[PDB]
């Protein structure tokens, strides 16, 4: 899956 | 879009989450309708912030001409009864007598992993004080090897009532 | 959008606040500019929120054929020494010692229009504890007739050390 | 909007 | 942009 970070 | 809960403890040491999702299916004839069963798998990194993003691309429903709809999941800190995260800080609620904030106090920190470290106070303890305990919060999710602290958080528990007794004596003892 | 300070003072009995803006207007020549000096005056109404707008058209700079841009001012609460704001109640801070929470006491509370009103304790006051004081408050903007209330938040001051013959006999007295 | 729920 | 003071 695709990750957005923090 | 929809809310992944994850424990202090998950955060702390990482865990899997294995969400099994259920979408409507275009049948191999391209003229009606399946429900299928799908399990997606979130690695959850050590440290990560609730706000962190998990995309499944195009895991929604499935029919017409368009493409499907992605599956989003959103980190979300599931309550802990013991600490309150802050960041990469854990913050532990101290509640001690007034009594111990006088006149002097030991307390057992509970840790992430589940011991306790005894800090002791000698010095008056205020309502609402804070003292760090470094190293023994969470993991930093770039670089985990790191920590973040633990924060007491003192909370003063007063006397209910004070008899005429003991008014007359903190009248001679406390500063007006 | 330009801040519009106003004191609570202002909030509770409304107010007209003159503002001296200076901007660019193209001359006669329709090739230079000048600055010249305005003056807008706003009357500010009874219990007027923080955010309220207030705009003035085409009261910005004139550089060219363009129409001057909007002025809008937002309502700011400035800050106030003696209360804090809230929506339409106002928060006294009270700080009183360890031995007037534990022993009694009476607060003299100040209010907007320049009063004080005595409110006696005689039970053990605790950190953060509040007290009504109904009415007190600011002006509700919709109904200026009504009016919020006036709330004590106690700030509890302790020593700032204890003597051991203090300590022993404290330790006689609170319970543990 | 399909559903989604968490097993093993 | 203007200059904006309270008079």
């Amino acid at each position: 899956p695709t990750i957005e970070e923090v | 879009t929809h809310d992944l809960r994850v424990s202090l403890e998950e955060i702390y040491s990482g865990c899997t989450k294995k969400m099994k999702i259920s979408h409507k299916r275009l049948n191999p004839d391209g003229k009606s309708i399946r429900n299928e069963d799908k399990i997606l798998t979130i690695e959850v990194k050590k440290g990560w912030k609730e706000g962190t993003k998990i995309t499944f691309p195009k895991e929604g429903d499935q029919t017409s001409n368009n493409i499907p709809a992605d599956i989003v999941f959103v980190l979300k800190d599931k309550p802990h009864n013991i600490f309150k995260r802050d960041g990469s800080d854990v913050i532990y609620p101290a509640r001690i007598s007034l009594r111990e904030a006088l006149c002097g106090c030991t307390v057992n920190v509970p840790t992430l992993d589940g011991r306790t470290i005894p800090v002791v106070f000698k010095d008056v303890i205020r309502p609402g004080m804070r003292r760090k305990v470094p190293g023994e919060g969470l993991p930093l999710p770039k670089t985990p090897e790191k920590r973040g602290d633990l924060i007491i958080e003192f909370e003063v528990i007063f006397p209910e009532r004070i008899p005429q007794t003991s008014r007359t004596v903190l009248e001679q003892v406390l500063p007006i």
